């Protein structure tokens, strides 16, 4: 007779995280397999009850109300689904995969999908099904996505991103960043509730995963930029008192992985060194480091107005738009931006301001502020 | 001294298979896929 | 003409020696011409 | 970790690509350590650091110089200042030397060290999948050694066959005996057309005849030609020494390319080498 | 195997490029290959030569050095480009074609005494002598292809890693150097009169050449054919003088060409190609 | 004699291309080439 000699499966020194035009067949080929696999098969590496954590029917309590606590909002956003996209990864390696998914970033001018969401024959990206409820979900593109009416061609995100760098502190990037996050999210999900722009069925999609990856490669940006600068690079400064609890349900004891068992904590999150996940070429636009800082400089080096808000969770979810109409009442669009909410999570707030830039309509319609004039917000639901 | 003092290196064996390419003779086909010219050619040269 | 460009290439002339023209509107005298020093960068020195 | 499960997470390291830097080192007098800098265009300036290692010395060791080069890695510092990972061309890095007492060192004491990048593991298959055989003719001229006597023993052992597939069969299409255009009739004559329209063709397919069979028989070239339109002050003597010297086996084999005999006819052929006008030379050269 | 028109192309162009003294001439080309040394950078206080030996760069330059002479010689008017000289084959004697100091025209039916029997240098007013040793053209082997060089080139042609290439790729050029110099120092054994020596671009082809075969010697293993990664600290900058412009690198195609990544592409970048990608009467398909 | 087949003409490889009308493409249907197609040192366009 003869022995195998086989298995084992060790999960660890993790490999890269390449774009989406950087995959060959086969590469492309075992990642849908391996997510095909882990999504049918339950159990520790239970796809559907691993995403069970952003909606139905919710694991966590708070005051008697059961939701999905996946911080949406608060100050510990980032790290939250930074373990969820690494325990994602691991238990798509522990069963044979090849390499960690990839980022599809949106910053370029891209005027369609990515070929990953283009193919018909069992790829497990097109479309979610969740056996708790039976129904598939459903994705729902709108024009203004690959149109940007406020600078030109460009894509709508550059803006968000060069006013969300500039900033030293730390709790004063969510505030910038969050917004970002969720708008790409209503958008991809659309008219149709049953999409990315909801919370219950906003788990089941791959989607969710590359923007999710796609957000922590930029955190990752604003890190090395700031450890650049010379400042605090592991940890912040502001609001410790929610760093330190644990990331539930991440302190269970149904975390199938060890390693992040024990280190589940919020300082320590700012290290991705022993997390093993690393990324190929962190740069942006071709742009690096060296060249994001001037970048910056030179467009914080003129004079701009801003229009503060004070953002509040209302339990819903719906786009935000904004009109300027001066003393003669010449409405005109200026910006818009969106929010996150939902039925099953609780009353989230923000310890700081935000930030939106609107000195081109001010610079081209000669509305200096000394003026007179009033802007009109809409509140406009999924369904208009 | 202008030169350091040098060293020996032992380079091993290759145990790889290896496809060596020769010319059409020297080569031992098989009996039944043998033509009519080399049936002929072979018995003359065996029979000089 | 033809008893020059020999000589020239016997001489060591990379080129012959070209022709010059008026019918396109004519201003001044051609800068070949007009200049009367120039720098080596081969003996530091000079050359009418 | 024990050994039956890290030899996966060493392939899996190895897989993906990384960045190297080289060193070579020597016996300095004492210990002490390096320190690398990342010296980036903006000018250019050089404060940040890679990493750094450490050499043993003493003025009582025994003096050495090594004889590879050293590896070190600077792929984190690389990938954090974000730079791209391959076209690492205005990267350059600069030497400090630290002494255990605090003292400095020039960096010209040691060699100017060097960058290095590999690339990864994920090559699968690297050889060509088939090649293509493709004969190549060249001039008599323009022969050496070994191909030479492989062309020269393929033809001598040709040449004393007596095969059906022997030189005299194979020569013998071209005249007597006459086997055309079919013995079957009365009348029996040669056709080696000549004054007609074919005559580029049967004399092509004639010489590709001879050649696929030598080839077989052992020649790793085609037939070289004798260009005759150049002038020939006197004949190559390829063609002419009958004794031809193997520098493998330093043996003597009467060459067959200077002269051959007839089998049914037997009787010797001579060649008539007019050297009155063959090397022409013209009135322009 | 050249012929009689090509002989009279080669000789009527060498003739005129030994008479002129502009910046495109024999003696530009001596100046710019080594002293007087103007070198990397002409104002610095330190002389340098940029005929760089003793690293990676060397083919390259050397390449590019080639080229900027079959364009200077094409200008001049020729049919082919420079031929080269294989030293690999044990030749029994020394061709003529350049010993032989006159050269017969039979155009103009006269002679003429051959330019590539030699040259004096300008500065100097001395005329460079030719030493030559018959026995290490004699020299064979047992096998009698199997000469002394055959070995090492046979050792320097198998090496996956490009770097390692380079190290006894220098010993192989610098051996016939030594073979031909002999004890003059005033000869091709030396590096500051090298530019004066015409077999200087006969040897300089032939490894020009050889480096071409193992071009597709690697790309039949299956990779980079253009791979210089383990030089990028040296990579970085442009080949000297051929970074500069005016007055030295006259010809726009060397300076827009001045980088050492893309001269890699050479025979779609400067349209020459030696006929015969061939080692030693022996093509590589079986070299192998 | 090349239409005949055996024993007259053992060779496979010529009987398919008796025929005059198609033995014009030797580099397709003989794959056997020149150094160069060249005359006496001259090529094609020069020659012209
Ligand atoms: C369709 O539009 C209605 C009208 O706004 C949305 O109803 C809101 O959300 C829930 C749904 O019952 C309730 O709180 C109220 O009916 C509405 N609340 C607010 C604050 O407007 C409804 O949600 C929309 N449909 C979807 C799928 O979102
Ligand atoms: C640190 O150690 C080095 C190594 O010994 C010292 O350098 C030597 O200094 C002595 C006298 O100071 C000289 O005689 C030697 O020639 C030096 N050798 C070398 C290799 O530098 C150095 O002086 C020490 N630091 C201080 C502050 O004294």
């Amino acid at each position: 007779g003869a022995r195998t000699e086989e298995a084992s499966y060790s999960v660890s020194g993790i490999g890269v995280r390449k774009n989406i035009n950087t995959l060959t067949v086969a590469e492309t080929e075992s990642l849908k397999k391996a997510l095909r696999a882990v999504q049918q098969q339950s159990g520790p590496r239970g796809y559907q009850e691993i995403a069970a954590a952003h909606g139905y029917p919710g694991l966590c309590k708070d005051n008697g109300h059961t939701v999905a606590c996946c911080h949406h909002g608060s100050a510990s956003f980032p790290q939250w689904h930074r373990l969820f996209v690494v325990t994602l990864e691991r238990a798509l390696t522990l069963q044979g995969a090849r390499v960690g998914i990839p980022y599809w970033d949106w910053t370029e001018s891209f005027t369609s999908l990515p070929t990953l969401l283009t193919d018909k024959d069992d790829n497990p990206f097109e479309h979610g099904e969740i056996a708790s409820l039976n129904e598939k979900t459903t994705r729902s593109p709108r024009p203004q996505l690959f149109s940007d009416p406020e600078r030109g061609e460009e894509s709508f995100f550059y803006r968000q991103i060069l006013l969300a760098f500039e900033q030293r502190d730390y709790c004063n990037f969510e505030v910038q960043y969050e917004v970002t996050h969720n708008a790409i999210h209503s958008w991809i999900g659309g008219t149709s509730p049953y999409g990315m722009s909801t919370l219950e069925y906003s788990a089941y999609d791959p989607i969710f995963f590359i923007h999710h990856s796609n957000v922590d490669r930029q955190f990752a940006i604003w890190q090395a930029l700031q450890r650049y600068r010379g400042l605090d690079y592991n940890s912040a400064n502001c609001n410790i008192q929610e760093l330190r609890q644990p990331l539930e349900p991440f302190n269970w004891d149904s975390n199938p992985n060890d390693f992040i068992r024990e280190n589940a904590r919020a300082v320590d999150a700012f290290d991705y060194d022993q997390f093993n996940y690393q990324y190929d070429d962190l740069n942006f636009h071709g742009l690096t480091i060296p060249q994001l800082e001037e970048a910056i400089e030179k467009r914080r080096s003129e004079d701009r107005v801003f229009a503060n808000f004070m953002l509040q969770g209302f339990k819903a979810s719906a786009d935000v738009t904004f009109d300027l109409c001066d003393a003669d009442n010449h409405c005109s669009f200026a910006g818009t931006f969106a929010v996150l909410g939902g039925p099953l999570e609780m009353d989230w707030h923000f310890d700081r301001l935000f930030q939106y830039d609107v000195t081109s309509v001010f610079n081209q319609m000669h509305l200096r502020p000394d003026s007179v004039y009033h802007f009109d917000v809409h509140i406009t639901a999924i369904n208009g | 001294s202008l030169i350091p003092t040098p060293s020996v290196l032992y380079e091993p064996k290759s145990r790889v298979t290896s496809i060596q390419e020769l010319p059409p003779n020297r080569v031992r086909h098989e009996i039944s896929h043998l033509d009519a010219r080399a049936t002929m050619s072979l018995k003359a040269a065996l029979r000089d | 003409t033809l008893q020059v460009e020999q000589a020239l290439l016997k001489h060591g002339s990379t080129v012959a020696l070209p022709y010059w023209d008026w019918t396109l509107p004519i201003s001044q005298l051609p800068s070949l011409f007009t200049e009367q020093t120039f720098y080596d960068a081969w003996k530091d020195e000079v050359l009418e | 970790w024990t050994i039956p499960q890290l030899e996966e997470v060493l392939k899996r390291q190895r897989a993906q690509d990384r960045l190297f830097a080289g060193f070579l080192l020597h016996n300095i007098g004492t210990s002490a350590d390096v320190q690398l800098f990342i010296c980036v265009a903006t000018e250019r300036n050089c404060n940040h650091p890679a990493g750094s290692f450490s050499v043993l010395g003493g003025e009582t060791e025994m003096p050495f110089i090594f004889d590879r080069l050293y590896k070190y890695d600077i792929s984190d510092p690389v990938r954090k200042l974000g730079l791209k990972l391959d076209s690492a061309g205005d990267i350059d890095l600069e030497i400090k030397i630290r002494a255990y007492n605090g003292s400095y060192l020039e960096s010209s004491v040691l060699r100017r060290p060097s960058l290095i990048f590999v690339p990864g593991e994920d090559n699968s298959q690297d050889q060509t999948g088939k090649t293509e055989r493709r004969l190549i003719r060249k001039s008599v001229t323009s022969l050496t050694i070994g191909e030479r006597r492989s062309l020269v023993l393929a033809l001598q052992s040709l040449e004393e066959d007596s095969s059906a597939t022997g030189f005299q069969a194979l020569a013998s299409f071209h005249a007597v005996p006459p086997l055309c255009p079919y013995p079957e009739a009365n009348q029996r004559y040669a056709c080696c057309v000549h004054g007609m329209a074919t005559f580029p063709q049967w004399h092509r397919l004639y010489t590709v005849q001879f050649e696929d069979a030598l080839r077989r028989r052992g020649a790793l070239v085609g037939i070289p030609y004798w260009d005759t339109v150049n002038p020939q002050n006197s004949l190559p003597a390829f063609f002419n020494e009958p004794i031809y010297r193997d520098p493998v086996l330093d043996v003597d084999i009467p060459n067959p390319w200077a002269g051959a005999d007839i089998a049914f006819e037997n009787t010797t052929v001579e060649r008539d080498f007019k050297r009155n006008r063959l090397s022409d030379d013209g009135e322009h050269g | 195997s050249l012929t009689i028109g090509e002989r009279r192309s080669l000789v009527l162009a060498l003739q005129s490029l030994e008479e002129d003294s502009s910046a495109t001439g024999f003696q530009a080309l001596a100046s710019f290959h080594a002293v007087p040394p103007l070198c990397p950078y002409p104002e610095a206080n330190q002389r340098y030569a940029c005929c760089v030996h003793g690293m990676a760069t060397f083919p390259q330059w050397h390449r590019l050095y080639t080229v900027q002479f079959e364009d200077a010689l094409r200008r001049r008017g020729a049919l082919v480009g420079i031929p080269y000289w294989d030293t690999v084959n044990p030749q029994n004697s020394l061709p003529a074609f350049f010993n032989e100091p006159i050269y017969r025209d039979p155009v103009l039916d006269v002679d003429i005494p051959n330019p590539w029997a030699g040259a004096d240098i300008a500065f100097e007013n001395t005329t460079v002598e030719r030493d030559f040793k018959r026995n290490r053209l004699s020299d064979d082997g047992e096998h009698g292809y199997d000469n002394w060089l055959w070995k090492q080139f046979l050792f320097a042609l198998e090496q996956e890693n490009y770097c390692d290439f380079e190290v006894q790729f220098e010993i192989a050029h610098n051996a016939i150097h030594a073979w031909v110099g002999g004890s003059k120092e005033h000869s091709m054994a030396h590096l500051h009169y090298a530019s004066y020596d015409p077999i200087f671009l006969l040897h300089h082809s032939s490894t020009d050449r050889i480096y071409a075969l193992w071009q597709e010697l690697q790309r039949l293993r299956g990779h980079d054919p253009n791979e210089a990664n383990c030089a990028l600290e040296l990579m970085r900058e442009p080949l000297k003088p051929f970074s500069f412009g005016a007055p030295y690198n006259l010809d726009p195609i060397t300076k827009e060409y001045s980088k050492p990544e893309d001269v890699f592409d050479y025979k779609s970048h400067f349209n020459y190609e030696y006929d015969t990608l061939e080692l030693a009467g022996i093509n590589a398909e079986l070299l192998l």
